[PDB]
């Protein structure tokens, strides 16, 4: 879940086999014009640092 | 666009002025910067040059550039320019003396195009602020949540919407124009004008002008290089001022009206709706600061304030008449209270 | 730096796309950055070009920037172009879709060469987060600081230690490749390809096959122009298409992995050790917010919380068996139990 | 302007130091950025490149570009020179090794040839004043700003007034600079120069004398090669090595001497004194910190400290001596006090 830290959850680097939500919310990208942001709340890995 | 709004550009001339980070003991800069837009709900700035880029004052094409150098234009290609705010820019359009540039908003406004030794730029202040409307208030998106209802520019060059008073290419000294009356200073037309005139030797120094000429007094330096032009209309300035004798005060469109699209906007995810009995439990987890607020209706007005930038589940008191639920400046989400959870009486408030 | 891992190069290709911003009225650039990568917290950061500069397809040559062009490569200069996090980098080595360039860090991304007053930028949002690994928190090198280990990235691009994936890509840029054979939607392999497709017209999606192509609506502007490759797997960028068709073992490495090892970084200037008994008092005067906690070690086992930022004689209980005083991000220090006296006679520890 | 002072121009020459930051981290640059001076609260800047642009190194041609490669030169346009801040500045002079250049506003000084199809820039922290001395501390002058006598650099040089060291200077870059003699390393003069030197091994070493060096340790980077160049001393850079053996004079001024002037400032918009009896009521509106501060005359005193930023009436009580009163970096005003309205004072408010 995201909300917590270890909200991704990989498996082993053997694979590339997972568990993605660290609240990774594609939205509008910068002026109207194409690109993929992923915008990535304060969650696990960022806050708690 | 490039068909009609000759309006501008053949009744006006881009004109010469001057900037304060410029030069060697500052140069003159016909890209002089007023009028700083960036004081909408966009994403997009516009900005003043004194130059009336566009057009040459022709027909067709936006992407030429014409300043003026001399009394004359200097209509070239538009690859010499660098619009930047506080950010480089990358220009979408110039319609009259008017630029609009996609960047960042920003304090100053920073135009150049090298010429000279010099890299020969201007500068200027203005308070700028964009925001997405509604209650999640920032000074232009994070780069996160939805679209909705606020001010933006539009990508054409004709964008009008807005009047702006016009006088005329104003009194600017064009020192090219300023020929010499055999040893006094003898002021010419740019492209016909009534031209604004006075030396420390008598004439008249209201800027009352009837094509007012001082050749009285022998410096090009204590006379007063001015033009009201009288059949034209540009942009009023502070670095191009307006005289009274055959000034208009004739409101002539400004291009690049923030206008009410989709601007990009703001919200974050996860309100997460749950309602036990007369309450909404929320758990909440935003992206980026989300401006929260309720209305547990009736003629209660029950308001809630709260910045909610990291989890935190919070609560809202469901009543008889509902409670609306507002995650972020999206509109309003809706509640009935009454509880989940299986078997009661029921057909009263009182069971 | 070179390399010779065929295993992404042979079996992967050049790409190009679209950037927000660039001069004039925007372009397709070869440096259009997708895959930002604050995973290094040092001097080096990683950015993607959406182009595989480096060395060819094919292999050698570093110093060429390679886009795509129908299948063909587009072989020109890298060092007239400037890929960068931000401001002015110097560049280490690219391979792959990925260079790694000393450069300023950046949640964003900010690209843009001047070979004179020339515009083709490009800009790019990812939320991208650095800290050095361990307590304080900064992101980058200024110039100074102590050194002490995080993650970091190695010059060269002969790394293989993790993998990222390319397998069935769809597409490399330019639809030339991905071309209309005069009348329907003409899939070409590069190499071969085990091609899986699909039009908004009915016919068969994705899938585990080798066979999936439809060609069913005429242009490439109502299909997926897909290349499921198998023995040329591109990178699956941001805007890299892709079939969620027959899965490939085209898993195809990083040539730049962050690793652990003793990182170029900011610390504020070392602790100005003092004592008492049983107490590590530490003098401290940072140049940097240094966020300082401490492990009282052995019996005790408390923490101590504060980031310091301002100059703060602070004190740190040490038990029995010592205590360790961890000034940032840099690891442990240590401090024995026991009495300070200082050099006094006999019968006096502290006492 | 063109060589004012004989002493900096004809006895300089380029010289080439490491570039410290590069606007990442650090490279090398032949024009290394050391001594910024924009202490001047000014709108303008000095800045000292490695390289002497201004004449070449010579007593001709100011406003040139001449950076040291090898030992030789790179007689280049000043309009491929590119300083900058926020925005590319335009040169005002130039003056030995030292650019003043009236730039947008900045704390740091960013220098850069766009020669080549490749860039190296070099920028330098050097802490800098942009207040006006006594209470107030406000900004710098973008646009806006009162003016009042400060410190201001020179648009029309000729300055004198304070020598920095460039006696026994060291070498400059390149290893054909640091060549061998054949067995013996090789310093080759820049335009002649007394060479002195020294090794890891002892060695006896004279400034006053050329060709010095160990011949028990050498080769180029067995040995220290220094360029006390004395006909053409440069200044004594971080990176030039220097004598130790021998003092060999060669101290050589610092031209921009900052002076006092009708500056670009930085007072913040005037406030409004009034009194009434024995009270300094004083409305004040500034857009910018003006450190207010007040003494109530006489034995008695009294300081006041409040930042004024927020328009605020404030009151100070004004004694029998007066009071005086300072508002920020304009010099102390002064107020009597006398009463308004009736009364029979000579002791007493009113008495």
């Amino acid at each position: 879940k995201a909300g917590s830290f270890g909200d991704l959850q990989s498996r082993t680097s053997t694979s590339n086999d997972l568990y993605a939500n660290t609240n990774l919310k594609l939205q509008r990208p910068q002026a109207g014009i194409v690109h993929t942001p992923f915008t990535q709340a304060p969650s696990g890995f960022e806050r708690w640092k | 666009d490039l068909d009609t709004h000759f309006t501008q550009y053949k009744l006006a001339r881009p004109y010469i002025a001057d900037c304060p980070n410029c030069g060697h003991s500052r140069c003159d800069s016909p890209i002089a910067i007023e009028e700083v837009r960036g004081d909408a709900h966009a994403g997009v700035i516009r900005i003043q040059t004194s130059a009336m880029f566009g057009l040459k004052t022709d027909g067709v094409d936006l992407a030429y550039m014409s300043f003026m150098n001399g009394k004359t234009q200097k209509s070239i290609k538009i690859d010499n320019l660098h619009v930047r705010t506080s950010a480089p820019c990358s220009l979408v359009s110039h319609h009259g003396y008017y630029i609009l540039a996609q960047c960042p908003p920003g304090d100053t406004v920073t135009v150049g195009f090298h010429d000279g030794p010099n890299r020969h730029t201007c500068t200027v202040a203005h308070k700028v602020e964009f925001r997405p409307v509604g209650r999640e208030k920032y000074r232009h998106p994070p780069e996160h949540g939805v679209e909705l209802p606020c001010n933006r520019y539009t990508h054409k060059r004709a964008d009008q919407g807005h009047y702006v008073e016009m006088h005329q290419p104003g009194l600017v000294a064009d020192h090219s124009l300023l020929s010499i009356h055999s040893a006094k200073v003898k002021i010419t037309v740019p492209s016909g004008a009534q031209v604004k005139y006075y030396c420390k030797c008598p004439d008249v120094r209201e800027g009352i002008t009837s094509s007012d000429h001082t050749t009285t007094c022998t410096d090009v330096k204590q006379c007063r290089a001015y033009l009201i032009d009288n059949k034209k209309w540009v942009y009023n300035s502070g670095r191009l001022p307006r005289g009274e004798g055959d000034t208009f005060k004739g409101k002539l469109h400004v291009p690049f009206v923030p206008v009410k699209a989709k601007c990009i906007a703001t919200l974050a995810p996860e309100p997460l709706v749950e309602h036990k009995h007369r309450t909404l439990i929320l758990h909440l987890h935003p992206d980026h600061p989300t401006l929260l607020t309720t209305r547990s209706l009736g003629s209660d007005a029950n308001p809630t304030r709260q910045w909610i930038e990291r989890p935190t589940t919070v609560n809202f008191t469901v009543t008889g008449e509902g409670l609306e639920y507002t995650w972020g400046n999206h509109p309003p989400k809706r509640v009935w209270a009454q509880e989940s959870g299986e078997g009661n009486p029921h057909g009263w408030p009182h069971e």
